[PDB]
């Protein structure tokens, strides 16, 4: 898995 | 819809408290009733959608994701499977929601780059998950979509917003993963974050001390998901 | 019920995988369709039962508490007030969901003083949960009922089960936070909790270490609540 | 407020 932007 | 007959202000302030309470399934619906108004939404609108749809689809994909692995360990009743499809089914009635809410009509709308690229960035984001879950035929047409979701909204952000934005720049991150995770382009996802993390750092220097936090933290995405890529 | 068609078996198996999954609701609903198939249920199986409805009324709690303070701190229009109903009137529906299937039928049925003691303590711990939002007279009968159904487990479990029993140690426990959070008689909760942990002190030394691990886990929050409250 | 049973 990679970073997505964080949820908030 | 049930929130039909709540007065959009009123709408946007129980998501605003929905928000605090970790009621993220309350929340979109909210937004979702604010959205059906058929208003434009404003920058904060817009990031109160986002967070309540990422938050609900989050706690879905994670949940997808457990099954999944359990089901694909017993493949080394019919339980596991049945459950796992119905968590399936759920999430990508989310997602499918989201997409009608920017097909109807939040994208066609969309005049500025700003909620443009804002709203076919989650239109990308929204067949990914899709394109997570899916299997076959349709998995390529759902892959194909959301590609041309985002690179629409690349070739906008490019054109009209700097490389530091941070819209701009949450897209060209999740459009790497979308590369990296999806599309089996692992050399793309790694071209684009590289490519995006050194235009966003020769820009720096134009931006105020709050700015720049807000541009930094998205960089350190791109720098992270590079050390794991390389 | 939506889990009448479904086997009593495939709904066990189904709410251990919403557990893993953290889909509560998903498991407080299998658990439910499971009571609702008439036998009694099995040691695991009652504790499948209390985590699921612990994990949901969780986290309504947790939100009602957001949004009440919010309400207090705008009393020092309509929409926080209306959404706290909205929150607090659906933590009144699991509550009430979770003492209907209490009262038809795992009380009557339950002859063992295992499962008498622990199903009449979760009787006790929802109406507790429904006392924290009640308020005036109802607020009365909500808290008799909790101190009653607390009460009867209370004499059961010290006719029936050692000083170290992990479910005769945690209704002591939560009986003890009914005193001093609901009840306004600090002094009973204190007094409570100190007999409680001398007790089972002085019955450690029966029990095997596995046994031993499980009694000390609940002995310490005795001893952390009794910090928090001497 | 105070430590009631964990949820499990
Ligand atoms: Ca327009
Ligand atoms: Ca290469
Ligand atoms: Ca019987
Ligand atoms: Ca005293
Ligand atoms: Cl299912
Ligand atoms: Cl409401
Ligand atoms: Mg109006
Ligand atoms: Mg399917
Ligand atoms: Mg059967
Ligand atoms: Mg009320």
């Amino acid at each position: 898995r990679s970073f997505s932007e964080p949820f908030g | 819809g049930a929130m039909g007959s709540m007065e959009r202000a009123s709408l946007i302030q129980k998501a605003k408290l929905a928000e605090q309470a970790e009621r993220y399934e309350d929340m979109a619906a909210f937004m979702k009733g604010a959205v059906e108004k058929g208003e434009e939404l404003s920058c904060e609108e817009r990031n109160l959608l986002s967070v309540a749809y990422k938050n609900v689809v989050g706690g879905q994909r994670a949940a997808w994701r457990v099954l999944s692995s359990i089901e694909q360990k017993s493949n080394e009743g019919p339980e596991v499977r049945e459950y796992r499809e119905k968590v399936e089914t759920e999430l990508q009635g989310v997602c499918d929601t989201v997409l009608g809410l920017l097909d109807s009509h939040l994208i066609k709308e969309a005049g500025d780059a700003e909620s443009r690229v804002f709203y076919l960035k989650m239109k990308g984001d929204y067949y990914r998950y899709l394109a997570e879950v899916a299997t076959g035929d349709d998995k390529k047409r759902i892959i194909d979509s959301a590609r041309s979701a985002y690179q629409e909204a690349m070739d906008i952000s490019k054109k009209e917003m700097p490389p530091t934005n941070p819209i701009r720049l949450g897209l060209a991150l999740n459009f790497s993963v979308f590369h990296y995770e999806i599309a089996n382009s692992p050399e793309e996802a790694i071209s684009l974050a590289k490519t995006t993390f050194d235009e966003a750092m020769a820009d720096l220097h134009t931006l105020s001390e709050d700015s720049y936090k807000d541009s930094t933290l998205i960089m350190q995405l791109l720098r992270d998901n590079l050390t794991l890529w390389t």
